[PDB]
């Protein structure tokens, strides 16, 4: 039941403020901060890396249980509103809340040690 | 150890934080008010089994390593209780290393709430530096 990709992560533009999107790609990055924890989606090569934002006070509980599974280069499904609101402009331009985050595929990467 | 505002400030500056990955001086000095009220014990368990600690309220899981949160990492490879001490330095470099990741200050909510956006500047005002 994971939901169609209703946009590139390219398309994730400030005009898009307030409004539900479906962004699918793999994991370029991951960063777990604490109260704060970050996953940017990328679905081209070189391209955009959205970056989906779970803030505790703001994002349910269960979705940061579905980040600590992540890993790089996993492919994702991540339904989630769009924030544009000054300040964002200082730095990413856009921000993605999440609902709803899927895993479609978790890479086999393999260690260098 | 609880620091006044500009005995902060003048500290933050000795190491090398003014312009740190862009930030100005402000932005460190704003992210303690708002994340530890300048006091470096600040210890804060969360209901996930980390615990954010020191100044700057660097997290257990990723950050440092205090023994009791399952899937450390310890990037910052120090002891989380090093992040307590009256001596900022441990704080300092993990910030940094923090601030590189790739997040900038984002990686800080209290920032992110209360300092992003807003005359940061305000926070060093009447210091003399």
């Amino acid at each position: 039941v994971s939901p169609k990709k209703t946009h590139w992560t390219a398309e994730i533009t400030p005009n898009l403020h307030g409004s539900e999107v479906v962004v699918a790609g793999w994991v370029a990055h991951l960063g777990d901060y604490g109260r704060v924890k970050i996953v940017k989606v990328s679905d081209r090569e070189g391209g955009a890396a959205v970056p989906v934002y779970l803030e505790r006070g703001k994002t349910p509980d269960h979705l940061f249980k579905v980040f600590a599974e992540l890993s790089r280069e996993d492919v994702v499904v991540i339904k989630g509103i769009v924030e544009a609101g000054w300040p964002v402009a200082l730095d990413t331009g856009v921000e993605i809340f999440p609902s709803e985050i899927w895993i479609l595929n978790k890479a086999k990467p393999l260690p260098i040690d | 150890k609880v620091f006044g505002r500009c005995e902060l400030a003048a500290a933050m500056k000795r190491h090398g934080l003014d312009n740190y990955r862009g930030y100005s001086l402000g932005n460190w000095v704003c992210a303690a008010k708002f994340e530890s009220n300048f006091n470096t014990q600040a210890t804060n368990r969360n209901t996930d089994g980390s615990t954010d600690y020191g100044i700057l309220q660097i997290n257990s899981r990723w950050w440092c390593n205090d023994g009791r949160t399952p899937g450390s990492r310890n990037l910052c490879n120090i002891p989380c209780s090093a992040l307590l001490s009256s001596d900022i330095t441990a704080s300092v470099n993990c910030a940094k290393k923090i601030v590189s990741d790739g997040n900038g200050m984002n990686a800080w909510v209290a920032w992110r709430n209360r300092c992003k956006g807003t005359d940061v500047q305000a926070w060093i005002r009447g210091c003399r530096l």
